[PDB]
RNA sequence: GCGGAUUUAGCUCAGUUGGGAGAGCGCCAGACUGAAGAUCUGGAGGUCCUGUGUUCGAUCCACAGAAUUCGCACC
RNA sequence: GAGGGCGCUUACCACUUUGUGAUUCAUGACUGGGGUGAAGUCGUAACAAGGUAACCGUAGGGGAACCUGCGGUUGGAUCA
RNA sequence: AGGACCGAACCGACUAAUGUUGAAAAAUUAGCGGAUGACUUGUGGCUGGGGGUGAAAGGCCAAUCAAACCGGGAGAUAGCU
RNA sequence: GCUCGCCGGAAGACCAAGGGUUCCUGUCCAACGUUAAUCGGGGCAGGGUGAGUCGACCCCUAAGGCGAGGCCGAAAGGCGUAGUCGAUGGGAAACAGGUUAAUAUUCCUGUACUUGGUGUUACUGCGAAGGGGGGACGGAGAAGGCUAUGUUGGCCGGGCGACGGUUGUCCCGGUUUAAGCGUGUAGGCUGGUUUUCCAGGCAAAUCCGGAAAAUCAAGGCUGAGGCGUGAUGACGAGGCACUACGGUGCUGAAGCAACAAAUGCCCUGCUUCCAGGAAAAGCCUCUAAGCAUCAGGUAACAUCAAAUCGUACCCCAAACCGACACAGGUGGUCAGGUAGAGAAUACCAAGGCGCUUGAGAGAACUCGGGUGAAGGAACUAGGCAAAAUGGUGCCGUAACUUCGGGAGAAGGCACGCUGAUAUGUAGGUGAGGUCCCUCGCGGAUGGAGCUGAAAUCAGUCGAAGAUACCAGCUGGCUGCAACUGUUUAUUAAAAACACAGCACUGUGCAAACACGAAAGUGGACGUAUACGGUGUGACGCCUGCCCGGUGCCGGAAGGUUAAU
RNA sequence: AAUUCCUUGUCGGGUAAGUUCCGACCUGCACGAAUGGCGUAAUGAUGGCCAGGCUGUCUCCACCCGAGACUCAGUGAAAUUGAACUCGCUGUGAAGAUGCAGUGUACCCGCGGCAAGACGGAAAGACCCCGUGAACCUUUACUAUAGCUUGACACUGAACA
RNA sequence: CUUUAAUGUUUGAUGUUCUAACGUUGACCCGUAAUCCGGGUUGCGGACAGUGUCUGGUGGGUAGUUUGACUGGGGCGGUC
RNA sequence: GCUCAACGGAUAAAAGGUACUCCGGGGAUAACAGGCUGAUACCGCCCAAGAGUUCAUAUCGACGGCGGUGUUUGGCACCUCGAUGUCGGCUCAUCACAUCCUGGGGCUGAAGUAGGUCCCAAGGGUAUGGCUGUUCGCCAUUUAAAGUGGUACGCGAGCUG
């Protein structure tokens, strides 16, 4: 009901968390497409 | 509730006649001595004890093996347990130190509270039953004989002792009265403390079974995505056991360590 | 309409290689009763639905027909 | 200048009724009580052992015809 | 004393009426209760696929999920205009 | 200027979802405010939000992360003890002013404090990983104070106040008294103080549990604030001025007693009830060892360190979200005001700021309603829509016993507004004045200065006075869920039924269930009167009977005829 | 009662009128003991008409401040598509005349009436099947896998009666 | 040489048990101011447990099919 | 060698109300209707027995009969299963008629009274409360009036169910 978008820190840690998206094997190889091989960035780091 | 005090419910001027109505029994604080129960079931994860609703268990009386025997004692008060509608009391014993024991109906005078190997025959701790006379009450019993008390509560469940039964294995109980199981148990004497509690409907609700859980009320009505019954319409109308497990007479049991039975004469 | 039971003792009904007609019951006699039933022992009680054919022999079966009667067809 | 006439004030108080009950008559829209017993038809336990009784509070099978087991105080034959 | 009888924003979900060519996959106005708790009330962290908690729903659970919002199987099956 | 709005449980407050620097202003029109456009957090030139005390570090813990060694594991992975994370639990701990555009427990300027070093004098024997006190909770409450804050006027600055009036009985303006030091009062808790000993307290104890003697009673531990202390400390009526027209530059009053009431303070007081409100720790002491002509801590005063932050605009809610300044949602925070049962409602004082569509017109277009001649629902699926009646109290009211309850049942009704009793009654109040006492937060006598019903005997003006907003139709029945209901938001809004007893039933107990591969966690800190089947249909009676069939199973006399 | 076979089933007592305001001779196929039964507490998030309440509720709304929309200024997007210059029963059937013509001859515009006319939109009709077919629940019919459950070899010995 | 005994000599198996299997989710002792966990005495019952196949049905607790066609549209009755 | 008796056998075999409803095509698909025109029906009557009192020819109707406006029902049929959406309360008023009277003749089983149906033809009324879904069937008081085929059995760009 309460409808949607916001954003916060707390709630990152287990699916948006950057770290985690590291130890995950699952995230590894997205990450490193998204910005290490595909001439990118990110920067959304505080 | 033939007893005194029996303390009855009120005239019809509200919707709670019952529950219970007995003065001089709750006390505060929640004395040094204590703990409580933890949150819902959690058992990890999946869970398997049905409707729930689990918040406030709550507190509990900490006081199990009750092993101090031949230190004497005496009784400040009696309280309730609303866990086990149980008469458990402030034992004071005499060493330096404060109990709470599982005490039957008006035992308090501060009264001469004592036990153990023939020392005494009295009101007495947790008594070893090879030591002492024959009796219809005993109480304690520790479950097998260094484990603990198999009755922690004063509920009206009489196991009595006989006499001379195949070397020490006595008790004449409930389910199975050839339990046999040797003398060298601890009892404490006696059944009944709080009979009223038990005797009577504590209510439709009352606080005991909606304030911190849910119990029941529910199986096999409603929702065919549980139990093996059944299509709608309000009709059901089939052959539906309690799958796959059975229900109205069959039982259970095969083999098991101690399984000490005997004769079990059923109905 | 097709399929089926059925028209076998007052009463309920059994029965068929396909050649006897049955029983609980009911009546009647024999006596026991002044009398009758019971219970008794003996006798008796038939539109075997009709026609036709098979056939040694049809109550039966097959075929044709009456007439009750049952389910389904009908929406 | 004093009332009575009146002209004010409000009752006692007749209507009225919020109410609903009393009882007295017939319209007695599933029928059950106590009997004459114009031949009713199924029974048939007890007034002698009404021919392997049961009366007295009565609980109970359920054609009750109360069967049917106690406890008597003998209006129930005896040498049981 | 009491899940009182009659009470406030913290509750929902009765039929309309200006809700349908939307302010709104939902909420409404002069109206109206449950009056203390078979209430709901919000920071997070256990329930992460054919789910898992039961006022016990075929409603849920992204708002329309008898299984999707997955994109990898796969530009599948294909009596298909 | 001058006349009134809206939010009225304000978009009042500072600051927490990390969104993040887009307030004052100096300047303006696309990169947009579907009129203007001067304003919108628009968006551009400056700069900014000054925290030792605010709070999350800590020492730390109930949930739940990770975890030695492990029991196991296909590679995956799972479940853990010691540990260690960890607040939203708890401990130390900011105010009277003044000061800038701002931004403000910070800036200052004063009070003077908290943790922990060092210094010089003094008092003095300590310690710890262990023990003990309790460190510690749940709401509705009850009893008495303190006035927050108000209206008065003595008194103090104005003076008699533009229309008709006003020149001592009126009518306006502040009504402030900072701190930490100082003692203690409301109810409260608790008779005092030496000694001698254990069936006690992880090994010990000048501490705590229980027990044994001696000798006196008036002992011990604070609590709002009243009251003061400070203060020739300030703030400020009002005067003479300069000016950047914001403001500060000089100068400066007045300064008491009561009356009624919290939301709030005291009150981890004190009562009343049970669903039975979580540990370490600050609080305060005991000792083990080991130091023991050494060391330790508690005191006066002098000082030092005071550990990366954030602090800008912003909320019962437009840079969150909804994505059209949205009839969604939805807060922890000063509690603004009289008359109100009240967060039942039209009025208010601010702060934001009247929120960028209104000129005019006046067919029929139902987003509505009214008072109707006649009749009184003569309408239909919805007396549907429009209501109306809706206190305190009575001149007094019917079926009906679960003698609560059916009973604001039911009914129509004096009510505006003064007099007199009474230049205010009665009822709450207790200034002085006078006394007594223990000597100080002490009592007794006494009637000040305020408040204010309820009715009596009189008055009469109407179409109207509960002259206004809050707010009810008796019934009488048809089926007795008998427990209020908010229950399956989504057909029914219950005409679903969640109750709750119980005969039987699962297990004599490593108990039934096994979610997870290994737990043994629910049930258990627990016994077949705990806990689970399948349900129960207030309460109390009542559950006849009837075993042909098919359930339920349980057995063993004996045949069908498998592992073995 | 969701049995009321017939026929508006009844006595007619009451009623401007009994398809009942109930005013107790039954025509009871396939009724009731926990899928139970004789009944009822005060309470309506009250289901159903029938009163006397007020009455416009019909037939009767012919007078209104007025919202506005047509109207005058800012601004003008689509749920998406049959070209107009579309005849008011028209007739005639690859069975439906706004386009096979027997008639009548309707000037161009209000998008202001806008009453039957894109049979229309809101969109794989709901009725629905060629369906070699999504899985979608059950039942003394099929069952199947996990499970329930005893006895039997596996495995863990014989000394003695 | 057997119906069969006595006993030797081959050899088995149900009861009846005792008990270094075993299970210790029972206690004392113990590492250990310790919820897992180390381990020895004891105390318990008992070859029990355990599961892996074969036999037996038990029920609609995962998963599955929607199986002809004939249709004056289907359910029936009749056919290749 | 077999109820493989679904015998040209794609298989050893496990069942359903399209009362969730759908995938790409949606009458190459069977709701009632839109009506080609209907055999069963309305509408027009034939010649005649009969029994009308006691004469057929008014009333009325024997076994006998010829044919059409499509509302029964039904041979059903299409461009119509990506609106072909159903009642029948009216409502908008309209239709000319199987009379329904109000009526003026022609006729009399008319002497008048009253009955009898039938051409010339469709002016107003189509209203009633206690009843139920009521077409049908009434029930009290009824009048200048108290009637009736469906036309897609009058109605979703106009009614709640």
């Amino acid at each position: 009901m309460k409808r949607t978008f916001q954003p916060s820190v707390l709630k990152r840690n287990r699916s948006h968390g950057f770290r985690a998206r590291m130890a995950t094997k699952n995230g590894r190889q997205v990450l490193a497409r998204r910005r290490a091989k595909g001439r990118a960035r990110l920067t959304v780091s505080k | 509730v033939k007893c005194k005090p029996t303390s009855p419910g009120r005239r019809h001027v509200v919707k709670v006649v019952n529950p219970e109505l007995h003065k001089g029994k709750p006390f505060a604080p929640l004395l040094e001595k204590n703990s409580k129960s933890g949150g819902r079931n959690n058992n990890g994860r999946i869970t398997t004890r049905h409707i729930g609703g689990g918040h406030k268990q709550a507190y509990r009386i900490v006081d199990f093996k009750r092993n101090k025997d031949g230190i004497p004692a005496v009784v400040e008060r009696l309280e309730y347990d609303p866990n086990r509608s149980a008469n458990i009391a402030l034992v004071l014993y005499k060493d330096g130190e404060r109990r709470y024991i599982l005490a039957p109906k008006g035992l308090k005078a501060g009264d001469q509270i004592q036990s153990g190997v023939d020392a005494a025959i009295k009101p007495g701790n947790t008594l070893p039953m090879r030591n002492i006379p024959v009796g219809s009450t005993v109480h304690n019993v520790e479950m097998k004989p260094g484990k603990g008390g198999q009755l922690a509560r004063s509920a009206g469940t009489y196991v009595q002792i006989v006499a001379r039964d195949g070397a020490y294995v006595t008790l004449r109980l409930r389910s199975g009265e050839m339990r046999k199981v040797e003398a060298d148990c601890r009892a404490t004497l006696g059944e009944v403390g709080n009979a009223e509690h038990m005797l009577r409907v504590l209510g439709k609700a009352g606080a005991a079974r909606w304030r911190g859980v849910r119990p029941t009320v529910r199986g096999t009505a409603m929702n065919p995505v549980d139990h093996p019954h059944g299509g709608g319409e309000g009709r059901n109308f089939g052959k539906h056991p309690v799958t796959p497990w059975g229900v109205q007479t069959k039982g259970k049991k095969t083999r098991s360590n101690k399984r000490t039975d005997k004769f079990i004469v059923r109905r």
